[PDB]
């Protein structure tokens, strides 16, 4: 029941690639995410509707963004006057199945907000392991005679007299 | 026109990336190297200005002189089942082998399983008594905080 | 010299006084109120939550932190008095 | 390292997302793959969109203030 992205094609124009494929792409199957009404009485039950999308306020999905050489992209759209189109949601094409292209600072939100959410529970577990004392601190739960110099003096004449031998 | 302000928020925004990793990344290193010598204050000041500094300025950068929050389409248009070298550039050699699943895994706009138990806690709350009452409790709150910065102005001279 | 220790811990308690009014200060400058302009304002109460945890744990261990550095004085003057020294002596 | 995991994953999971935030933000300043359109739609909120969350949002934060005081 969201907006937010279907995947349900129809087996008919998935292998055509074309210019005019996502030209005629407004309403060849019904579809629960093109929606009814008001915007889809223009097909399915008048012949030759093109021209006929301004006389009686009938609404056209969007073709006025298309692109050959990758993929097709098709939107849902509402007018109630002639030479204007105003959308709510994209609906991109992947090697034939569609999906709903987001917003950015939506998807941005739900993203920071499990950020958020993981850097608290991050936070929650280091409580549970340090373990304080007022007295004992912190914890988690698992020379010379000074003689040498003389001593080392002649113990350096006795390595210039026998050095170490390999 | 549009473009650049765009921009202007989206760079810094990503800006703030760099200074994401440069925390993370010491973390994860001082972590195993120095698991002992354990210093709870030393960890709570750094939980602290990640806390600070980094939660306003993605907020600055996403609240305002910013484009609006539904206006821009996120698109994916490029995916192959081999690893598309442009995606280990951008990232550093992050998010690997560029799977034809991972574009979806992308776009994970759908929230934590505990978010559908507390939208329904959001439902349940409003079956008593909602904006009639709270209302003006929070109202008198504003006006009590309002009270409370009065007297730190006239006590802070 | 002994003035550079005094003068160290003197500015050792200005720091201590200025850290506490610091923390004061910025617990109720976040808590006003903005009117909101493209904010999507779902993800802002939580951060100024989170960031008044740390506001608040910055006083208690500023608390912890004078504790600490009056027991810091308290050998210091523990070691040259004299209250009875030239007193007890003799008695 | 047996303990700090659950800290670590919980430190990844934020840097996955800020990580696909910022590929995609250096793919959207790229004008090659991308397409740009300005659309301009306000969602209606059923409620008072900054009130309803004032509501609760000041509550908890004076709330977990005053918590996080008591435990220290």
């Amino acid at each position: 029941d969201n907006l937010l992205g279907i995947s349900w094609v129809d087996s008919s124009w998935i292998p055509i690639l074309n210019s005019g494929s996502v030209l005629d792409y407004f309403s060849e199957r019904s579809n629960p995410f093109y929606d009814r009404t008001c915007n889809n009485e223009v097909v399915k039950m008048q012949r030759l509707t093109l021209e006929h999308l301004n006389q009686m306020v009938g609404i056209e999905y969007i073709l006025l963004h298309a692109q050959e050489p990758i993929l097709f992209i098709i939107r849902k759209q509402q007018r109630q006057s002639p030479a204007q189109v105003i959308p709510l949601a994209d609906y991109y094409i992947i090697a034939g199945v569609i999906y709903q292209a987001p917003d950015l600072g939506s998807v941005i939100n739900s993203r920071v907000l499990t950020a958020v959410h993981g850097i608290q529970s991050a936070f929650d577990e280091a409580m549970s392991y340090c373990r304080y004392h007022p007295s004992k601190g912190y914890w988690w739960h698992f020379s010379s005679i000074f003689q040498r110099q003389r001593v080392d003096a002649l113990l350096l004449d006795l390595r210039q007299k026998f050095p170490p031998k390999f | 026109r549009e473009e650049k302000q765009l921009e202007a928020s989206l760079d810094a925004l990503l800006s703030q990336v760099a200074d994401l990793k440069n925390s993370l990344g010491s973390f994860i290193c001082k972590l195993e190297n120095e698991y002992g010598r354990l210093t709870w204050p030393s960890v709570l000041d750094s939980f602290a200005l990640l806390s600070g500094q980094l939660n306003t300025l993605n907020k600055v950068l996403k609240h305002e002189k910013t484009p609006l929050f539904r206006n821009q389409v996120i698109i994916p248009l490029v995916l192959s089942p081999d690893r598309d070298e442009d995606l280990m550039r951008q990232t550093e050699g992050r998010v690997p082998v560029f799977s034809h699943e991972v574009v979806p895994d992308h776009l994970r706009t759908k929230p934590d399983p505990e978010v559908e138990e507390q939208e329904k806690q959001l439902t349940t709350d409003a079956a008593r008594i909602g904006a009639d009452a709270a209302q003006k409790q929070i109202q008198s709150l504003n006006k009590m905080c309002s009270n409370l910065l009065e007297k730190i102005s006239k006590e802070e001279r | 010299s002994k003035e550079t220790l005094l003068q160290s811990y003197n500015k050792r308690l200005k720091d201590d006084i200025k850290s506490i009014m610091d923390n004061f200060t910025e617990i109720i400058k976040t808590a006003k109120i903005e009117d909101e302009t493209q904010v999507s304002r779902a993800t802002q109460g939580e951060q100024d939550n989170y960031e008044m945890h740390v506001r608040a744990a910055n006083i208690v261990r500023a608390g912890e932190s004078l504790m600490k550095l009056v027991s810091d004085l308290k050998q210091f003057l523990i070691l040259n008095d004299f209250p009875s020294v030239n007193e007890a002596i003799d008695q | 390292l047996w303990p700090w995991d659950s800290v670590r994953n919980n430190l990844r999971s934020a840097l996955t997302e800020m990580c696909v935030l910022y590929d995609v933000l250096s793919i959207v300043r790229d004008k090659k793959f991308m397409t740009l359109d300005p659309v301009s739609q306000d969602a209606l909120p059923p409620k008072q969109n900054p009130q309803t969350l004032q509501l609760i949002s000041k509550k908890k934060s004076l709330a977990g203030a005053a918590q996080i005081l008591l435990k220290g």
